[PDB]
């Protein structure tokens, strides 16, 4: 129904194009565009074999890949001048984060029993600070519940708002008298620099999500 | 005395060396080899096989499709701006 629904469809179709005509029918030699999707493959091969390496790392390799690419595409599309809050609709992003965090907590409880609660015993510290370190390990464990979502959401939301707030101000700079319209381009160049930074930090955040929910999974699969 | 019969017996030199393995590979691969491969992608037709051909072929990766793809989404919301305003 919603505007949001239409843009979620647009994201799906963009991702399809990355493995349908970005590919040169799957050319062994590799095309200029398909080389890109090789390098992404390699840095996530070497990252999620590196993070969640072990007996199972490839078993969670599609999951971490669809968390990379989704955020990778959704922080370019949302950075188009007219394009709707998907990642600035935080309620979807944070919910997805909590779901994955719960799917780690459940995975850990299920796979590693009630000695999953040994994850919240960090070490064999002296006995008078053992109970304290259970309390503020579980606390930090469900601070991990909300941190992952709030990272991506805040970055994207703040970026769009910063650009828009400055756009309205420089509009009124170029609406007031011509001595201000001379030196009307100088603040504009600042907004351009900010737009460059916001595109950059969205890809940086895109790597940061997928390493963090590899890191939480590193903690969950391999006890402690 | 009378020579032995090994020099005139051969029957396991054909597993005896490594290029035998390569041989049985490349008799299949090369015998049924094509002179050239099939395609570097070409489908997207509807007056858009040209769009892919100009922009998303191995010929070039340049910023022209990016601009085009960006502009489609801009055209959607820009028109909708006046639907909202």
């Amino acid at each position: 129904l919603t505007t949001f629904s239409l843009y979620t469809i647009i994201v799906l179709l963009v991702i399809t194009s990355l493995y349908t005509l970005t590919n040169n029918n799957n050319k062994i030699i590799g095309s200029r565009w398909l080389i890109s999707q090789e390098a992404i493959y390699d840095t996530i091969m070497n990252m999620t074999k590196g993070q969640i390496g072990g007996k199972n790392w490839g078993l969670y390799f599609p999951m971490i890949f669809t968390l990379f690419m989704f955020i990778f595409i959704a922080n370019l599309i949302s950075m188009i001048p007219y394009s709707f809050a998907l990642s600035a609709h935080l309620v979807f992003i944070i919910s997805l984060s909590i779901v994955i965090w719960l799917g780690n907590t459940i995975l850990g409880l299920y796979k590693h029993g009630w000695v999953f609660f040994s994850l919240f015993v960090p070490a064999g510290t002296p006995l008078p600070l053992v109970p304290l370190l259970v309390i503020i390990e579980t606390l930090s464990y469900f601070a991990r519940a909300i941190s992952l979502g709030l990272r991506l959401g805040s970055n994207i939301l703040a970026g769009h708002l910063l650009m828009v707030i400055l756009a309205g101000l420089t509009f009124n700079f170029m609406l007031i008298n011509l001595f201000t319209l001379v030196f009307g381009f100088v603040p504009l160049a600042m907004i351009l620099a900010i737009m460059m930074l916001e595109f950059a930090i969205g890809i940086i955040q895109g790597y940061v999500w997928a390493i963090l929910t590899a890191s939480y999974l590193k903690d969950a699969v391999y006890l402690h | 005395v009378s020579t032995l019969i090994p020099p005139k017996v051969v029957s396991s030199k054909n597993i005896g060396s490594a290029p035998n393995a390569k041989r049985i590979a490349n008799v299949v691969h090369f015998y049924k080899s094509l002179p050239q491969g099939p395609a570097p992608a070409i489908k997207a037709n509807t007056r858009l096989a040209r769009y892919k051909a100009k922009y998303f072929d191995g010929d070039n990766a340049s910023g022209k499709p990016l601009w085009h793809f960006a502009l489609g989404i801009i055209a959607f919301g820009y028109s909708m701006e006046y639907y909202f305003h």
